[PDB]
This record gives structure tokens, C-alpha cells and sequence, in this order.
């Protein structure tokens, strides 16, 4: 593996418009995300209610 | 219900958050708030003590 | 102003009285030399007010002085002693001089192997060009790690060992010893 | 930040060789060691121009006086 | 009580087994070979030769207007790296300020440059291309936009030899539409082992020469790994008649003594890697100032220098 | 920041990492006499719970002593000379006049002191006026094999 | 204050200690290697007190035939003899 | 008066003291002020 | 105080002449001495499960199943645990100890003088022997709060492991060294001793202080507190 | 010596080494790498079925 | 209490094992008293 | 597993009538061990975990009741056959994020690790880009910064590129100074002011 620099740089230069370069990062974070949207959604709330 | 899920780092760079922004903590009086992951024991399982 | 250099009995913002119709001051709590980045005026509310909150981003500015701390990634702390001059250190045979020196005295007690490991791996792949890969569990008792970065920088030209004869910056005549360079990762702490 | 000049350990400049660099694995299919083109002998001033990043790039996006 | 009876200094001899040979010089590169020399002058010569020579650098900057991105001190820091392309010998030192500091400048001690660049919008753009070259004007402050300002008599002083910047090329700072910076720089005289930006030199180190004698001749395959053990060059495959194949050394200067063939297990006992210890080989290489030649003179001339100031003041007492 | 010795280090026990101390200054006299004649630094060589010494030399020390002490070890008259200067550097402490060294264990084909000459000549250095010289035998750490 | 005499001097002025001022091994080492070749020296040996300020303790120890004053002044002479020789030698190889 | 910068719109406001604070062209209320020019200086260390 | 201080400086300019550094090549034992710990280490390969059919009772050539019932009868309880375990630990320290004394003290490349580890181990500045027998042979059982590695509910030392596993690789011993590298099974079972051994890791200095105050040694060399008692003579 | 103890059941569920020391070491422990977190149920009727 | 200053240590091989090396700083911040007699007049002299 | 690779793929994707979440803990009978019984699980916050089923060649997941059951295989070369059946994917998937982005993590002593881990989370490297618009009370900058020459592979995977926290150094392992010891540590002046 070498270091990716071309695409750090055509990634930097450009921001990408399509998604986040680094979905594994966003599934890292997916626990609290998907709880908020659970939340609204997923008809949560108006079961307690 | 925020204004940013879906939006990729182009239009993030487009407002004043970071090209790979996270999401996942509550914005109370500008200070990054958020609530711990805690161990509770299993659902709905009978466990013996 | 912005970007002025402030002090410690320096006032920073002025606002008065209305009613007294007298001048109050702010003074910097801080006690090292701060400058300021941005001054802001926080639109207090939804609108109609007159700006009740202002911010300053005071960017204060921290060398490596004596007394603060470095670690490489293995738990290795070190702190910064004595900053030694650049000609008293010794050299390479190339010559660069050690940008860092650690002592021996560190690593037996501390077991910190693969921080050896990641010295001769560092050697190889800087010369060579190489992002070397060091997932764990992947080299096997079979062959070292040790045994292919030693190919990796026999090829290099160097040492197997990583060794590398050294002449003493002071004395100028050389060391009977080979001695051990490498290229480790070193981030700063913020402790101090 | 931007590409440190008058490397740490070696005593050469190398904040010119930043884009001559860059251009190189850019467009000219050569790998890293386009930096033996360089002439960057040791390994010392050498591992900068490889590993360093160029973060400036991203944050230089962030003109609050961009007036749009 | 013992001085061996040839610990004696004789400049004669000394001098008559002394051998110097300039192998390669350049602009920048230089190296060379001395020969019947003590440890101790070789490292003096290094030793002033790094940081013990004067040579102009910034070291203060005005700022006038910075909005950039960079912070100030760190541009001023930067910049106070940058070399600078003018005779150090050409000067005399500053007398730093002490209090009662303010007027303490003149035009035979300092010099001073400037910038001022305001990234424009570039409105000639098609489309879309981050370069961001040409999607703005003037977006990478560089090196060459350090132009030099001459201080009265200096423009003509040096109007044979006109001050720049020694590498117009190197990029300083980069803009973007609407912010600028500007200021002007004042660089001085200064010795290496006060700022490292003082020291001229790039990279200067002295290799003693390494001996590698065979005890025992190799043959065939050994031979071959053995040549293959060392880099290129420094071992020969004998061309035997006799036998098939030994190995020699060809040229030890070639040769890096990184050890590998020690560490085979039947090699140990075939070669021993001496090295010779009177002998030794300067590489030197300046930055931008003068020419690795002239730096090797001056050093020495340096070195002079203080045994000439000690000796005064020795007479003195 | 406030510069000592390693050889504080073990009966402070500090770890040097940034462990912060007090430091004070008796201001009469009596009380700075008295802690230059009783708690001076020099006169806490034996720990209170066991007459076992807590001052003294550490992992460097040590090792390089070890090194040079091995009987293998040589040097001409310009190493010889440089090293027992840097150990004394007798102006730093006074008291002292002239430096007196042994001649050296061979002559011929050369001459060489050993390094074990060198910790004999540094003891001779320091020999009071007229205190008798040391005879000891005791173990070393090392084991002999 | 260049080079001082220090209060350690023996009376016969055979056992000063030179302190130069404002100086290293440049040419602390130079300098002794040099002295260490006169046969009128019983003693030569450098040191520093404290890297952080640049003072060189120096020492001088010879046999009553002569005192440390002229010797050092020799050793002097000598060390400039020798960087004129390798700088004729040197110069004389480059046209 | 006072010269800041409309924080989205980018836009020169020329503020008054005691005053209602917003972008007068898109609305925004937060505002930077503007870096004037003032000497300061540095050394390379 | 002086002979402290000089010798310091002493060795400090030895140190300024000499060198001295800790390079790899002082970890890699030789080839004759690693294939020794080969050797050994294959020998060793079936002790764990000797030891357990001996402690439990049934013979090495016993039924699989019989054993099986019998380890599951046996920790069940704790006791069972403790002796089997001793058992064990004595087996594989047996073990350990043997392939030591094999390899350090030759095992390795470079000897005593010239290796600059085995001089600060055994010069007593820092580490230990049985800290190069760590990095340079093995770490042996993982003894955690005495006895070993604990066992599950389904007994299975680890899920990389059979339920009632033997083998000492599944009882807390670990043959790998550090200079090569260890196994994921055995990484676990390491960081388990570690963070018990941190988690492991004043008021009486105003008691034993309180009544002992005075105690001060007056001049009849009768020794008392300050209110006129004896407390000792001499 | 409870719960602050390494009990293995966390293999590619909770990291072992990853974990602060002093008082508060053990008690705290972050994930593994990979390990998720399900958060939206399903059906299961045809289970019973 | 008064004249007592508190800092971080680093070691150093040069100085002593009796001595310590205190920046300038503290030798300015600390003083102490001292009567003045004929003989020892010319350093306390000099030093005011 | 197998309705997972279909409606994953090109099947059509119906109500799933097994959904990959439940967790079926199958629980053996013992005496004096876990009352036995099976133990079908659906739902939400529960910790899951992937591996690949052996049988099939596919994804599987399950969560912290089946594994004190289950012989999930370390390595593809691990496996003993008709008993061992699952695999990891990767030893790699037994450590956190920071723990794993450490080179050679399997090589010192654990201590030296967790120190790694807690001193890491205090270093002073970049909290991010976007920086100008940070109203915090105290954040850490570090001017220089650089990829490490020595990494595993998922500090490139996670986009780690985006955040060095240190640099990269000439280290010279030697007793030469004198002043480094006690852990202690030099820094080269000239490496120092030229931005280190
Ligand atoms: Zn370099
Ligand atoms: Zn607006």
C-alpha cells in the first residue's frame, strides 16, 4: 500500500458532491444517528404516547 | 430533522462544517453535548441472580 | 485590534455605563502572551439587539520548550531536556543528524519491541517509498517482520540490524559501536 | 500546514519541491521514488515530501470573505 | 611524565604528508579528500562550517496587512527561513538593541524586502476546476515576490551583484479571493549556532575512510553473494584463471559500511572492515550563499580568526 | 527550570515527568548553617529504615562503568588526560591546585593506561591530605562467569 | 574579558588555568591536540562547565623549564601554522 | 462607525454602535470585524 | 559526595567517546538456540494435557467423552479449579524454566560483553532476566489473580477455543516471544494479565506519628518522651 | 475484583486494551472495531409460523 | 509561607551531586538578608 | 444467512422472512449449567457482531449469547472441520479503532498499549478543518503534520489522512548525551526552529 496522494488531492481540491469519502467513518458513528432517526421516525414516539 | 443529514461534503464545505462531518451530539448553548452509551442487562430475557 | 499582541495587565474590550456614562475595561486573565484572531458580535437574539456578546479567539503560541512532553505511539513518553546543539550530535556516515535521541535505558523493562520493530520498518519504507503495513497478526513466527524489513533494508544498503556507524559529534572520531536510527512517528502531547 | 521548508533533520530546502513533486505522480506514472529525480540522497529530508500532508488545500475553502 | 618522542609538531612535515584533492564541486556539491589529519581539525573545519560562518537571514518582519489563513508568526517564521542571495562579507554586524533600542539601523548592517499580494477573483474562468491556479490571480504568495528594496548606497553597492532571493521559486503562502498580507522583511548577520536559519551550509559531514581486506580468498558463489553483499562497484569478481572466481575490493569509496557481510554466518571469518585512521572525506553542501569552496576558505579563515583573537588578547595578560 | 542531579532522583524518588517541587531559603543564619552542616544533601547517604545507601548512580552510570572497568579497555596519554581532566574540573569546585596522575601500566611498544589505572588515579585525586589509601575486596554484581 | 587567568594558578605559574571566553571545542580540541604535541607539557586537558553559557576551562601543566603562558602562546602559533599549510596546500590544488 | 463582515453573505455592513446587528442584504446576524492594518512584530523563533 | 560526582562526569565523558545503544540484532537469538526453543516447545506440545488427565485421574489414552464428563464435573466447582490449575501451572512453569535455562544464557547471537541488553539486565541498571526471556523465548502461563485464564459458562477458555480445551495454548500458556510477534488467542489472554495487574495497583503517618513525637534522646542517653518517662535505656 | 475484570466474552465485541487507567480503568470500555449495534426491529411472524 | 518558590525539575549530569542549578529568574526573585561588616563590604557593595 | 445473500444481491428483496438480526440462542442442556433452552432474540439495541458462516461463504452476525457456544474459527488456517463453524474475518475485528491504529500492536507489553490508548486520546494534532467558525473554549493546533511511514491499513481506510497527529522523526537510540535518562529525551536544536 502506498500513500494516496493523487486521490488526497483530487479529494482536497475538489470536495466530493456525491457522499462522504470515508463511509466507515459515518458507520462508526451510526449508533446515535440511527437512534435520533428511530426516534422520529420507526413510529417510536407514538407508541409512547 | 436537521438540515444536514444527506448532504455530502461538497455543500458541508458549502456551509462552515468540515468536508466529513459526524453528526451523533446535541448543540446546547454552542457546547458539543452527549449522552453515553451505558450496559444494561439483556432485554425481556429471564436472568437467574 | 486585530491580530495586536496582548499581555497580561492589558485591558481587552471597553464597554461603559449608560447612567454613569463612564468607561469600564477587561482585562487579560491569561498570563503569557496572547494575540487575537477574530473578534465576533454575536447578534444576541433573534434580532433587535444590540450586540450584548462578543467573542475573541486569543491564539497563544507554543514551541517545544524544556519541559514538555513526547511520546511516539507506543506509550513511549519522553520530555524535552535539554534541546542539545545541532553540531555537538553526532551523524550518519550520509550525515543527518538524529533529530531525536532516546536512551537504551528505556526499552528493557517496557518491552516496547515493536517500537524497534517500527524503527526498521520506517528506515525501509522511507528510502524505498513505502507505506509500510504493520496490521497486527500478520507476520508469523516462520518469518519475522524482523527478517523481511531486514531484507527490505539490506536492500536499502543498510544494515540488517539497523545499526549504523556513528562518529561522535563531540569528540569527531567515530564510536566502536554501530549504532540504531530509525524513523518513528512522534506526536506532541499538550500536558505542559 | 503547508509543506515545512529547510527540512527538520537534513539541512536542505525542500518547500520548493512541493508541486514539482506532485506533478510527478501525477502525470508521470512514476511511483514515489520520482523524488529520486529530486536528488534527494538520504532519507531524512526525503521522508517529508512523501508522507506529508497537504491540508491547507481544504481548509483554504473556508473564506468567510468570499462574498457569495 | 612521557611525550613518546613523536607526539612532536613539525609543520614541515606535517605539511609534507598533508594531501588534499577537490573530487567534485560544484554550485552546491562539493566533496573532497583530505589526508594526514587528526580527528580534532576535521571536526573544528565541520564544526565552524555549520553555524560559525555570519550569512544574511530575516529576522525581523513588519507586518503592514495579513488576512490570511496562515497565522502572522508563523508566516514571519517561515519567511526568517528563506535564504537570501547576497555577499555575508559585504557587511558589518547589528549592534542588538539594547534599551534605548528604537534606532539602531543603517544601510551597511541590514537589509530589508517587501511583499503585498491580494488574491484576486480570476474572472477569465470557464468553468469549474479547482486548480485553484487559474480559477484565481496570484493565489500562491511565493518566494519571488519577496522583492528586495535597496537601502541608499546598497543599489549601488551591489549593482554589480543585484540581491534577490537566492530560489524565486518556492511558495510562501497561499490566498484566495478577497484576503492579502503585506509586509516587509529586515535580515541581518547572524551565526548558525544562534538560529539554524545562520547556518549556510545544507548538509556537511566527513566520512573517515573505510579499509575492506579479504583474509582468505572466496570463491564461486561466495564471491558472488559477497560482490552481491556490498553495493555496486566496491567489490571486483576476480577474473581467475587460477581457480574460477575470488573477490577484491575495487573502490572503498563507494563502499557503505552499513556491515551486512558480517553478519553472514561463513563470511566472518574470510574479511576484516577496518577503517583508515588519518584519512578523511568531506561532503559539504551550502544552501544558497556562496560556493562550497569559498565556504571551506572562509571556515578556515574563521578558525584563524580566533586563534588570532585568542593570541591577542594572550599578549595582553 | 530548576537543574540537580540523578543522583537525587532515587531518594526523592521523583520520576522526573514533570513532578513539581517546593524549594526554600532559610533566611537567618543559624537555620542555613544548619542545614548546611546537618541535612545538606551530602550528609543523607544511609536511609533511616536500613543503613542500605539510596543516593548514588543509576542505569548509565552504571553501564559505561561496567564497559570501561573491563580490562580489555586502553588508552594513550591524549585520552588518558582528557578523561581525568573532564572528571575533575577541580575549578568548578576549588580547593584544589594541580592535577597528579600514575604512570601508565605499559610503556612498550607503546604506552597505555587501562581504565582500571584511571578509577585508581581519580581515587588518588581525591585522597585526603593525609588519609591512608583504600584496601577493599568485595563482590561485583556481574557474575564472574 | 577574552582569555582570564583563574584563581587556581600555581605560584610558579606553571598550573594556570586558561578560561577563554565565548568559545567550544572549535578550538578547544584543535588546541590541545596541538599542545599535546609539545614535550615541554606534563598535562592538557579541556573541559566545560556548562554548555548553556560558552566558557572552556582550559588547563595547563608543564615541567619547570618553562610556564603555561609562553606554552599556550606556542601551541597557538603552532595550530595557525597548520591551518596555513592546509589552507596553501588545499589552494594550490584547485586552478 | 464600525466595518464587519456579513458571516454568509460576505458583505461590508458599516454597523453603528448600539444597534440592531444583521446582514442588511441576506439577514444573517453574525458578523467578524474586518482585520485593519496594525503594526505588529515578530521574531523568527 | 565528590567521588559520586566526579565519577558521574567520569563516565559521562566515556559515554561522549565511547557509545553504547541497544540495536535489534541483540534480540534475535541464533538459529541453533531458536530451533532449541523449536525442539522444547514440540516436546511440550501435549504437557497441558498431560497434566490434566493425571490430575483428573483417567489415563492420556483415556475416551474423549470420559474426560469430557469428568472436566465438566470438575469446574464446576472452584477447588477443582485450584488444584487442576496448580497442577497446570506447575507443569508449564517446569516447562518455562527448562527452556530458559537453555536459551538465554547462549541461545542468542551476540555474547555477554558485546550484547548491550544482557549488560543492562544483568549490570542491574534496568530490566531483568526475565525480561529477555520474555521478549526472547516466551511468556509462559498468564497467572491472573493466581490461578489462570477463566472459564465461561460453556467452559471454553475462549471462542477460538473446543469446550473443555486442554492444551495450555487454551490454559493461560503461551509459547510465542515478543521478538517475533503473538498469536490474537494469546494477545487476549496478555492484555488480561496486564489490566489486572492494573486495576490491582496514608492515615497512619498521624497515628505511628501521633504519640511518637517527642521521643527524643536526651543527654543521660536514657531515651524518653518529652513529658520526663522512659521509654528505653540505650 | 468484579466486573473490572477482563471476563472473556468481549472477543470482537469490546476492545481489550482500549481503556483508561487509574480508578476509572475497566470500567469504561469502548467497542470493538466492527461491531454494531442493531437498532431496527422486524417482523417475525413467520417464525412462530 | 514567604520566600519559597515551586517549579519543574529536569536533571543534570554537569553541575554536582550537592548543588543546584537555578535559573536566573529565581536568583533574582530570592533574596535574603545580610548585615553588612567592614570585610565582606565590597561584594555586598557591588552587589547593590 | 441464505435469504441475506439474496435479497443483498439481484433476488428480490420481500419482507425477510429470517431477518439477519435475530439471534438464536441455542442453548445446550448441562447439569449445573445454563437452564438449556433456545432463545430466539428480535430486538433493537443489542450488541451484533459479524463473521463469515463457514458452510455457506457469506456474512453472518450474532451477538453476545451465541458466541459462549459458538466455535468461531481465528483464521482461515485455524479451522478444524466439522465442528468449528464460523470464522472471523479478521483478528483485526477484535480491537477498537485507536488500539488498532498501532503499529505492530501485537508486540509489546499490553501496559505499554493501554498507556498508548490513553495518552493518544490526549494529543495535540488537529481537532479538525473547519476551524474558523469554532466557538470552544480550547482547542490544539499543530502546525507541521504528516502521515506516519509505518501505519496499518485502516488509518488510510477510515480517512486518518485527514487528521496527522504527529510527525515523523529521525530517533537515534544511544547513550551519548547524559541528560536522557529516566525516560528523559534530547530534541535537535536545528529541527527544532526549522518547525518541528
Ligand atoms: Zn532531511
Ligand atoms: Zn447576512
Amino acid at each position: 500500500m502506498s500513500f494516496q496522494t493523487l486521490e488526497r488531492e483530487r479529494t482536497f481540491k475538489n470536495p466530493p458532491k456525491d457522499g462522504t469519502s470515508f463511509p466507515d467513518l459515518q458507520k462508526a458513528v451510526k449508533p446515535h444517528v440511527d437512534s435520533f432517526n428511530a426516534l422520529t421516525n420507526a413510529g417510536l414516539l407514538n407508541y409512547a404516547v | 430533522r436537521c438540515h444536514l443529514e444527506g448532504l455530502s461534503p461538497a455543500e458541508l464545505i458549502a456551509h462552515k462544517e468540515e468536508s466529513e462531518e459526524m453528526g451523533g451530539y446535541f448543540i446546547v448553548n454552542g457546547i458539543e453535548k452527549l449522552i453515553r452509551m451505558l450496559i444494561l442487562p439483556k432485554r425481556n430475557h429471564p436472568t437467574a441472580i | 485590534f486585530i491580530g495586536i499582541k496582548l499581555e497580561d495587565g492589558d485591558p481587552i474590550v471597553a464597554y461603559y455605563d449608560e447612567s454613569t456614562g463612564q468607561n469600564f475595561i477587561e482585562t487579560y486573565h491569561g498570563t503569557e502572551p496572547g494575540f487575537v484572531d477574530e473578534v465576533r458580535l454575536l447578534g444576541n437574539d433573534v434580532g433587535d439587539s444590540e450586540c450584548q456578546q462578543i467573542h475573541v479567539k486569543l491564539r497563544i503560541t507554543r514551541s517545544p520548550i524544556i519541559g514538555d512532553k513526547f511520546s511516539s505511539r507506543h506509550g513511549q513518553k519522553g520530555i524535552c531536556s535539554q534541546k542539545w546543539p545541532t553540531v555537538d550530535m553526532p551523524f550518519t556516515e550520509s550525515g543527518m543528524q538524529p533529530d531525536i535521541i532516546i536512551n537504551p535505558h528505556a526499552f528493557p523493562s517496557r518491552m516496547t519491541i515493536g517500537m524497534f520493530i517500527e524503527s526498521l520498518a520506517g528506515k525501509a519504507g522511507a528510502c524505498h517509498g513505502l507505506a509500510q503495513d504493520s496490521t497486527p497478526f500478520i507476520y508469523s513466527e516462520q518469518q519475522t517482520a524482523a527478517d523481511y524489513f531486514g531484507e527490505q533494508l539490506v536492500k536499502a544498503g543498510y544494515n540488517y540490524h539497523g545499526n549504523e556507524p556513528m562518529y561522535s559529534g563531540i569528540t569527531g572520531q567515530e564510536m566502536k559501536a554501530d549504532i540504531y536510527i530509525g524513523v518513528v512517528y512522534y506526536q506532541r502531547l499538550r500536558h505542559m | 500546514m503547508i509543506i515545512p521548508i529547510r527540512c527538520f533533520s537534513c539541512g536542505k530546502v525542500i518547500g520548493d519541491k512541493w508541486d514539482t513533486y506532485l506533478t510527478l505522480l501525477q502525470e508521470d506514472n512514476t511511483e514515489g521514488e520520482a523524488l529520486d529525480k529530486l536528488g534527494l540522497q538520504r532519507y531524512c529530508c526525503r521522508r517529508m515530501i512523501l508522507t506529508h500532508v497537504d491540508l491547507i488545500e481544504k481548509l483554504l475553502c473556508y473564506n468567510p470573505l468570499s462574498k457569495q | 611524565y612521557y611525550f613518546d618522542e613523536d607526539n612532536i609538531w613539525d609543520l614541515d612535515k606535517f605539511k609534507k604528508n598533508l594531501k588534499v584533492s577537490i573530487t567534485s564541486l560544484d554550485q552546491e556539491t562539493m566533496v573532497f579528500e583530505i589526508s594526514g589529519i587528526d580527528a580534532s581539525i576535521a571536526n573544528a573545519f565541520r564544526r565552524i562550517l555549520i553555524a560559525e560562518i555570519p550569512t544574511l537571514a530575516f529576522e525581523f518582519v513588519y507586518i503592514i496587512n495579513n488576512t490570511s489563513i496562515i497565522q502572522d508568526e508563523v508566516l514571519s517564521h517561515r519567511i526568517g527561513l528563506v535564504p537570501i542571495s547576497a555577499d555575508p562579507d559585504m557587511f558589518k554586524w547589528f549592534q542588538h538593541p539594547l534599551p534605548g533600542q528604537e534606532a539602531t539601523h543603517t544601510d551597511y548592517d541590514t537589509v530589508v524586502f517587501s511583499l503585498n499580494k491580494k488574491c484576486e477573483f480570476n474572472k477569465n474562468a470557464a468553468t469549474d476546476e479547482k486548480d485553484p491556479k487559474r480559477l484565481y490571480v496570484n493565489s500562491e504568495v511565493y518566494s519571488g515576490d519577496l522583492i528586495w528594496k535597496p537601502q541608499g548606497r546598497q543599489e549601488e553597492r551591489f549593482a554589480d551583484n543585484p540581491i534577490r532571493v537566492v530560489n524565486p521559486d518556492i511558495v510562501v503562502a497561499k490566498l484566495r479571493p478577497g484576503q492579502e498580507i503585506d509586509l516587509e522583511a529586515h535580515a541581518i548577520l547572524g551565526i548558525g549556532q544562534d538560529h539554524a536559519k545562520f547556518s549556510p551550509v545544507a548538509t556537511a559531514s566527513y566520512r573517515l575512510l573505510p579499509t575492506i581486506h579479504i583474509l582468505s580468498p572466496i570463491e564461486g558463489e561466495d564471491a558472488v553473494k559477497f560482490q552481491k553483499c556490498f553495493p555496486k562497484g566496491v567489490i571486483e569478481l576476480e577474473e581467475g584463471p587460477d581457480g574460477k572466481k575470488q573477490a577484491r575490493v575495487a573502490d572503498v569509496r563507494k563502499d557503505t559500511v552499513s556491515r551486512e557481510c558480517l553478519r553472514h554466518p561463513e563470511f566472518a571469518d574470510k574479511v576484516q572492515l577496518g577503517r583508515v585512521r588519518d584519512h578523511y572525506l568531506f561532503s559539504v553542501e551550502s544552501t544558497g550563499i556562496m560556493k562550497p569552496d569559498v565556504l571551506f576558505i572562509k571556515s578556515i579563515a574563521v578558525l584563524k580568526s580566533k586563534c588570532l583573537a585568542v593570541k591577542s588578547s594572550l599578549q595582553n595578560i | 527550570t530548576i537543574r540537580m542531579h540523578y543522583a537525587n532522583c532515587n531518594s526523592y524518588n521523583a520520576d522526573f515527568d514533570g513532578d513539581e517541587m517546593n524549594m526554600h531559603f532559610p533566611q537567618s543564619t543559624n537555620a542555613r548553617s544548619e542545614a548546611q552542616f546537618i541535612a545538606n544533601t551530602d550528609s543523607q547517604y544511609l536511609v533511616p529504615t536500613s543503613g542500605d545507601p539510596l543516593r548514588g548512580l543509576i542505569q548509565d552510570h552504571v553501564v559505561m562503568g561496567v564497559w570501561l572497568t573491563c580490562k580489555d579497555t586502553f588508552y594513550t596519554r591524549d585520552e588518558y588526560q582528557q578523561l581525568l581532566f573532564q572528571a575533575l574540573k577541580p575549578d568548578e569546585t576549588g580547593m584544589y591546585g594541580r592535577i597528579k596522575t600514575l604512570p601508565p601500566a605499559i610503556q612498550r611498544p607503546g604506552i597505555y593506561w587501562t581504565g582500571k589505572q584511571i578509577i585508581s588515579s581519580v581515587l588518588l585525586n581525591l585522597k585526603p591530605s593525609d588519609r591512608p589509601g583504600l584496601n577493599l575486596k568485595s563482590k561485583a554484581k556481574v557474575p564472574g562467569k | 574579558e577574552k582569555i582570564i587567568i583563574l584563581p587556581g594558578h600555581s605560584a610558579d605559574l606553571t598550573s594556570v588555568t586558561f578560561q577563554i571566553q565565548k568559545e567550544d571545542h572549535t578550538l578547544g580540541n584543535s588546541l590541545r591536540y596541538v599542545i599535546m604535541k609539545n614535550p615541554e607539557v606534563e598535562f592538557c586537558g579541556y573541559s566545560i562547565p556548562h554548555p548553556s553559557e560558552a566558557k572552556m576551562n582550559f588547563r595547563i601543566q608543564t615541567a619547570p623549564s618553562t610556564t603555561a603562558v609562553d606554552v599556550l602562546r606556542k601551541g597557538l602559533d603552532d595550530l595557525i601554522d597548520l591551518c596555513d599549510a592546509v589552507t596553501e596546500k588545499f589552494t594550490e590544488q584547485l586552478p | 462607525t464600525m466595518i464587519y463582515l456579513c458571516a454568509d453573505c460576505g458583505a461590508r455592513n458599516t454597523i453603528q454602535a448600539k444597534e440592531v446587528i444583521r446582514c442588511r442584504e441576506c439577514g444573517h446576524r453574525v458578523m467578524y470585524k474586518m482585520r485593519t492594518k496594525r503594526m505588529v512584530q515578530f521574531e523568527a523563533r | 559526595g565528590r567521588l559520586l560526582s566526579v565519577l558521574s562526569r567520569l563516565f559521562t565523558a566515556y559515554a561522549q567517546m565511547r557509545g553504547f545503544t541497544c540495536r535489534m540484532d541483540d534480540l534475535r537469538l541464533d538459529e541453533q538456540g531458536d530451533n532449541w526453543r523449536r525442539q522444547l516447545l514440540e516436546n511440550g506440545k501435549s504437557f497441558g494435557l498431560e497434566a490434566a488427565s493425571e490430575y483428573v485421574g483417567l489415563s492420556t489414552d483415556s475416551p474423549i467423552a470420559l474426560l469430557n464428563a469428568n472436566l465438566e464435573e470438575v469446574y464446576r466447582d472452584d477447588e477443582k479449579l485450584q488444584g487442576l490449575d496448580a497442577a497446570m501451572k506447575g507443569k508449564m512453569n517446569g516447562l518455562t524454566s527448562s527452556i530458559i535455562n537453555k536459551c538465554i544464557p547462549d541461545g542468542l547471537l551476540t555474547k555477554f560483553p558485546y550484547n548491550h541488553m544482557q549488560t543492562m539486565t544483568v549490570s542491574g541498571a534496568k530490566g531483568s532476566n526475565v525480561n529477555v526471556s520474555q521478549i526472547s523465548c516466551l511468556l509462559g502461563q498468564q497467572e491472573l489473580e493466581g490461578r489462570r485464564v477463566p472459564l465461561m459458562v460453556s467452559g471454553k477458555s475462549l471462542p477460538s477455543f473446543v469446550p473443555y480445551e486442554t492444551s495450555a495454548k487454551s490454559g493461560g500458556f503461551i509459547a510465542s516471544r515478543f521478538l517475533t510477534g503473538i498469536a490474537p488467542q494469546e494477545y487476549y489472554f496478555h492484555c488480561m494479565a496486564g489490566r489486572e495487574g492494573l486495576i490491582d495497583t496514608g492515615y497512619l503517618q498521624r497515628c505511628l506519628m501521633k504519640h511518637l513525637e517527642g521521643l527524643c534522646v536526651q543527654y543521660d542517653h536514657t531515651v524518653r518522651d518529652s513529658d520526663g518517662s522512659i521509654v528505653q535505656f540505650h | 475484583t468484579t466486573v473490572r475484570k477482563l471476563l472473556p466474552e468481549a472477543w470482537g465485541f469490546m476492545c481489550p486494551v482500549h481503556t483508561p487507567d487509574g480508578s476509572p480503568c475497566g470500567l469504561l470500555n469502548h467497542l470493538a472495531r466492527k461491531c454494531e449495534i442493531v437498532t431496527h426491529p422486524s417482523d417475525v411472524s413467520q417464525i412462530p409460523s | 509561607v514567604n520566600y519559597a518558590a515551586r517549579s519543574v525539575i529536569s536533571p543534570d549530569p554537569n553541575i554536582e551531586t550537592n548543588e543546584i542549578g537555578v535559573p536566573p529568574v529565581f536568583a533574582t526573585k530570592l533574596t535574603y538578608p545580610e548585615p553588612v561588616t567592614l570585610y565582606n563590604f565590597n561584594e555586598m557593595r557591588n552587589a547593590v | 444467512i441464505e435469504y441475506a445473500v439474496k435479497l443483498r444481491n439481484g433476488t428480490a428483496t420481500e419482507p425477510a422472512k429470517v431477518p439477519l438480526d435475530l439471534e438464536i440462542g441455542y442453548v445446550p442442556p448441562s447439569h449445573n449449567g445454563q437452564y438449556p433452552g433456545l432463545y430466539l432474540f428480535s430486538n433493537p439495541a443489542r450488541m451484533v457482531r459479524p463473521v463469515k458462516h463457514i458452510s455457506t461463504g457469506e456474512l453472518d452476525m450474532l451477538g453476545p449469547f451465541e458466541q459462549v457456544y459458538m466455535d468461531i474459527a481465528c483464521f482461515p488456517k485455524e479451522i478444524v472441520p466439522k465442528v468449528s463453524t464460523h470464522v472471523e474475518y479478521s483478528p483485526t475485528n477484535v480491537l477498537s479503532i485507536v488500539a488498532n491504529m498501532t503499529p505492530f500492536s501485537d508486540f509489546n507489553q499490553s501496559p505499554r498499549n493501554m498507556y498508548q490508548c490513553q495518552m493518544g486520546k490526549q494529543t495535540m494534532g488537529t481537532p479538525g478543518t473547519a476551524l474558523r467558525y469554532r466557538t470552544d473554549n480550547k482547542l490544539y493546533r499543530l502546525q507541521t503534520g504528516q502521515t506516519p511511514v509505518v501505519r496499518p491499513k485502516l488509518h488510510n481506510t477510515y480517512g486518518l489522512d485527514h487528521y496527522p497527529n504527529g510527525t515523523n522523526a529521525v530517533v537515534a537510540v544511544i547513550s551519548y548525551t547524559g541528560y536522557d535518562m529516566e525516560d528523559a529525551m534530547i530534541l535537535n536544536k536545528s529541527a527544532h526552529e526549522r518547525g518541528f
